[PDB]
């Protein structure tokens, strides 16, 4: 009936109506009135949240959310907790901070996004250590708040293969500003492929240090995901040839395309609403009010966004709401430090790449 | 010449406590056992 | 025919917490010094040929 | 400036060919023969001055191979040296000699020769593996 | 339910550190989510580790932990089971639960089935209540069933339906908050005062409007407060864990005694310090009991081997027959249960069959030597069971007898297992029967 859309400034307001109009003529033809309400922002800011939230939860009770910003910062998704909950309204998060999972998804959450999910994350990055047999691992990663389940992952699914992938430890950096330490334990780095699991800054401090200790040689090789690329817009200029991310990004996709495939999701939802209810649970009225309870009694979307298939693609959700048939798109930096296409796991999550084997090509 | 027979064909009679290194030396001989390294010293 | 591969011994599956492995490995060095194991030797294995 | 370790292995043990066989040092423009180890005897002076010597002595056998396989596989260092008091363990009223009275009294810290693994043993002193098959044979003509 | 969520996280967009004054809900422990939350007042689950302490004093081995399967709950048992495997110690069970399980029952059958009467709790209060009320129906309280609490179920009326005699804990300078307020503007003022003896103090920002970066020095926020010493606190010395959580807080162990708690432990935070009043355990006398009782009564799967067992069927009776060897001697013989059609995706019937063998004459000799009873089955699978993947394609299970034992199903193979390395990884070998080995069939040619 009603969805929500804020955005960072970028493609205009207008288009998404015309996108919306165009969903709307497109198919699958909604009983329901869907009208849906969009703006352009820059912002990360919480008094932004409660004046745009609490005005269009005033007006109407509006039910759908879509979240594609040209933001970076990851706990904005982790703050969608409160509208999660204190609106209980569904979310959707395609880009910027929105896109950024590490929000392990509560029950009180009503998250399903777009962005990088972690356990398919750590599955097609050993997949890519399969697809062109690079057994031998290097494994770097910080402490950050949420890399200790990444070290969980490797271990296990290493421990779950009968491959025997050979292992060298993660080598975990303490705190950022080291500059010694941190070099002590990068020269116990002794083998090709490097896999990071950083931030940005922290990899512009990585490379600045590996371009001395003579680990960004171009044999060895790089696979960093989508916690460094992020923006493929932002190219920084200590990112060489030969690194490769994998990012649910719209090189094969747009902005409205999603779009439409995101409200898509939600009309058939409320389709099976429309089964299993005939009526709705509205969204809240005010910000400052609790009148009765929060008590579901007429049971929201978290049973119906488990079954959703548009167009020949299963747009379905898993029950921590990643994508049953994910997107990944898998993006390699060149000699002239392009984000380009390469793989695809569109296909009962399968590589779809170039067979090229060599990237590290003296950037 | 070797005209001297022991018992039979192979017929045989008669058929530090508290260290850590206890299983670190059983799951090696398995290992060698396994790979049979102790028959190459045969 | 050919050696016997894989050279091991037949063992008995007990948890790594029971805490009965000290006495019964105690009864296996009699069973082997007193002969119990050429007894099963007598009763059970060498009866046949052809 | 400490830096404390202790990966240092006492093993001492008997004589026991093809398990131990013990050379002399070799005038090969060294002390490096290609399958020994330098073993400190006791040798003794005399009878009435028991000072034992510690003679180092080139050391080849089934058991320093393994040991050798060790240093390879659990990585740490050995000791040898070889048992004078003894043989293998002796109650002499429950005093033990040999191997057992170096395990025992902690001589020899590790012990590990061509030990029968006994039941009267196995009371005083743990055990590993069986490694090579034994028990009693009778040799004849 | 109002716990302090959301000003901690709405202070969490830019990466701002908050102290929970007296919070012990261990979600907010959590790092990876609740970003830069400590507290003056630590959970429970470093709680946990003070039970280990108990092990030290009481010399434990077998261990019964109960886990409402909560964030909270898991981050306990990760814990716990750290520190028991840096010590080697090894729990039995760890039996889960939601908050509202009345149906325990089943499980508590389950909990009679153990050496160990050590009971570890962790749920709500009327869990823990409905539990009391259940066990004491089952019986299960007498002394050695020793009820280990965390202090939610020392609340409401998890206090009105427990036995006496119990331990629980109390965090010393829990509930003076005034004692907090005074050690926590000392912290956090010459905190302050050590961030302004830093370079590139960031300015805070006014607004939550147009300040689209987060801190800078949010991190120097985190190395001054994980790296700030303070001795001279209310509570003690005001120093940190690596979770922020405050070092050697003062710890008492208390016994409900006709339902008045009496005090036993003192902990600085490690040092044991028990009380001159005693710990009547929570059933009978002030004797320390044993989670060690034996049964005598061993649970065997028989591998379908000959001669090691000859699997032959029982008589009409569902009785063994009266036979004899070679030498006429009657043979030691051992009603099996087990399936008729041994193959998978049949329909298996258990029935007694005769077995015969090796190992009859062995666990005799145990019996005469040793005085234990047997319980002996035959094996649905005829294998031996290897590690194989489940679907998923990554699930490496052990198999038939190996997973047997490895489900408590089974309590003892007694057949002539060959000495695996794998296999002693996780069930550890006696001395061995037989030095053997592989061999070979080959076939008889005929003659010319």
């Amino acid at each position: 009936l009603n969805i929500a859309v804020m955005l960072g400034h970028s493609h205009d307001v207008t288009e998404r109506e015309l996108r919306t109009l165009w969903g709307p003529e497109q198919a699958a033809g909604l009983p329901l009135d869907v009208n849906v309400v969009a703006l352009l922002m820059n912002r990360t800011d919480p008094k932004s949240l409660i004046t745009h939230v609490c005005d269009l939860m005033s007006g109407a009770r509006i039910h759908g959310l879509v979240f594609g910003d040209d933001t970076d910062q990851e706990a904005v998704a982790q703050m969608l907790d409160f509208i999660s909950s204190h609106t209980f309204v569904p979310i959707l998060g395609i880009h910027g901070g929105a896109s950024m999972i590490m929000a392990d998804k509560d029950p009180t959450s009503t998250f399903f996004q777009f962005g990088a999910s972690i356990q398919q994350q750590a599955t097609v990055m050993l997949k890519i250590m399969q697809d062109y047999d690079w057994h031998v691992f290097s494994l770097v990663t910080t402490i950050f708040p949420g890399y200790r389940e990444f070290i969980s992952f490797v271990k296990t699914t290493v421990d779950n293969s009968f491959v025997g992938w050979d292992m060298q430890n993660v080598i975990t950096l303490d705190t950022s500003f080291e500059d010694a330490k941190t070099q002590v334990q990068l020269k116990k780095i002794h083998s090709s492929v490097i896999l990071l699991y950083c931030s940005k800054d922290e990899a512009v401090l990585i490379l600045s240090e590996a371009r001395s200790l003579g680990l960004t040689g171009y044999d060895f090789f790089w696979i960093v995901p989508s916690l460094v690329s992020g923006n493929t817009e932002l190219i920084p200029k200590e990112f060489p040839s030969g690194l490769i991310s994998v990012s649910y990004d719209d090189w094969d996709y747009s902005l409205e395309a999603r779009v439409r495939d995101g409200i898509g999701i939600l009309t058939t939802a409320a389709s099976s609403m429309l089964e299993k209810f005939s009526y709705i649970p509205e969204a809240k009225a005010s910000c400052y009010g609790q009148m009765e309870r929060p008590e579901v009694p007429m049971h929201t979307l978290h049973p119906f966004m488990v079954n959703v298939t548009w167009d020949g693609k299963d747009l379905s959700f898993t029950e921590e709401g990643y994508q049953v048939h994910p997107r990944l798109v898998v993006i390699v930096l060149n000699k002239d430090r392009e984000w380009e296409k390469v793989g695809k796991w569109e296909n009962h999550t399968l590589s779809l790449r170039h067979a090229v084997w060599p990237r590290y090509k003296s950037f | 010449g070797c005209k001297l027979v022991t018992i039979g064909s192979g017929y045989i009679f008669a058929t530090q406590k508290g260290s850590p290194w206890k299983r670190q030396i059983d799951l090696a001989l398995l290992q060698f056992v396994g790979d049979g390294e102790m028959e190459e010293l045969e | 025919t050919g050696e016997l591969f894989f050279r091991s011994g037949f063992g008995i599956g007990m948890r790594k917490d029971s805490p009965w492995k000290q006495n019964v490995s105690l009864s296996i060095l009699k069973s082997h010094e007193n002969g119990f194991m050429e007894d099963l030797d007598k009763t059970w294995v060498r009866y046949q040929e052809c | 400036s400490d830096e404390p370790d202790d990966n240092h292995l006492s093993i001492v043990t008997l004589e026991e060919a093809p398990f131990v066989i013990v050379e002399d040092i070799d005038p090969l423009t060294e002390t490096c023969v290609r399958n020994t180890v330098p073993c400190r005897k006791f040798v003794k002076i005399n009878n009435s001055t028991n000072e034992g010597m510690n003679v180092k002595k080139c050391c080849k056998g089934f058991c320093i191979d393994i040991l050798k396989k060790l240093s390879r596989t659990v990585k740490f260092t050995y000791d040898l040296y070889l048992v004078t008091n003894g043989k293998h363990g002796k109650k002499v009223n429950n005093v033990w000699n040999g191997m057992i009275g170096e395990v025992v009294y902690q001589r020899a810290v590790m012990a590990v020769g061509s030990l029968t693994i006994n039941e009267e043993r196995s009371e005083v002193v743990d055990f590993s593996v069986p490694f090579v098959e034994t028990g009693i044979s009778v040799m004849v003509s | 339910h109002f716990t302090p969520t959301p000003v901690s996280y709405t202070a969490g967009f830019y990466r701002i550190p908050v102290l929970g004054l007296t919070t012990r809900m261990s979600i907010y422990s959590d790092k990876s989510i609740h970003l830069s939350f400590l507290r003056t007042v630590p959970p429970y689950s470093h709680q946990s580790s003070v039970w280990f302490e108990m092990m030290r004093v009481y010399s434990w081995n077998h261990i019964i932990l109960l886990v409402s399967d909560d964030h909270e709950g898991r981050a306990a048992q990760k814990r716990l089971e750290t520190l028991l495997e840096e010590r080697e110690s090894k729990a039995e069970k760890v039996l889960q639960f939601d908050p509202g399980t009345k149906n325990v029952t089943a499980l508590l059958m389950e909990a009679k089935e153990l050496e160990a009467r050590v009971i570890i709790l962790s749920a709500s209060e009327d869990d823990a209540a409905t539990v009391y009320r259940a066990a004491a129906m089952l019986n299960m309280t007498g002394s050695g069933y020793v009820w280990l609490v965390g202090e939610r179920e020392i609340s409401g009326n998890a206090l009105r339906y427990a036995p006496d005699g119990i331990l629980g804990l109390q965090l010393i300078n829990g509930k003076n908050e005034s004692a907090h307020i005074s050690d926590a503007v000392g912290v956090v003022a010459q905190a302050v005062h050590e961030l302004l003896e830093k370079e590139n103090i960031t300015d805070p920002p006014r607004g939550c409007v147009g300040n689209t970066n987060i801190w800078k020095t949010g991190p120097l926020f985190k190395r001054v407060l994980m790296s700030s010493k303070y001795a001279d606190g209310v509570t003690g010395r005001v120093e940190f864990n690596e979770d922020g959580d405050r070092k050697f807080a003062n710890y008492s162990i208390m016994n409900l005694q006709n339902r008045k708690l009496v005090q036993v432990g003192i902990y600085n935070g490690t040092h044991v310090i028990p009380n001159d009043r005693k710990i009547i355990w929570p059933g009978g006398e002030t004797e320390k009991p044993r989670g060690y009782q034996m049964s005598t009564r061993l649970k065997i799967v028989t591998i379908h081997q000959e001669p090691f067992v000859y699997v032959k069927p029982t008589l009409s009776d569902g009785t063994c027959k009266e036979e004899f060897t070679v030498n006429g001697d009657p043979v030691k013989k051992v009603i099996c249960t087990g399936p008729n059609d041994t193959s998978p995706g049949s329909p298996r019937h258990t029935v007694p069959q005769c077995c015969y063998g090796f190992c009859i004459d062995l666990l005799i000799k145990l019996a005469r030597t040793m005085n234990f009873t047997y319980e002996v089955h035959l094996v649905a699978d005829g294998k031996f069971g290897t590690q194989e993947r489940v679907n998923n394609s990554n699930k490496k299970e052990w198999n038939g007898m190996m997973g047997e034992l490895l489900s408590g199903q089974a309590d003892m193979i007694v057949a002539p297992l060959t000495i695996n390395n794998e296999r002693a990884q996780y069930i550890e070998f006696s001395k061995p029967f037989k030095y053997q080995g592989l061999t070979i069939l080959v076939k008889k040619e005929i003659p010319r």
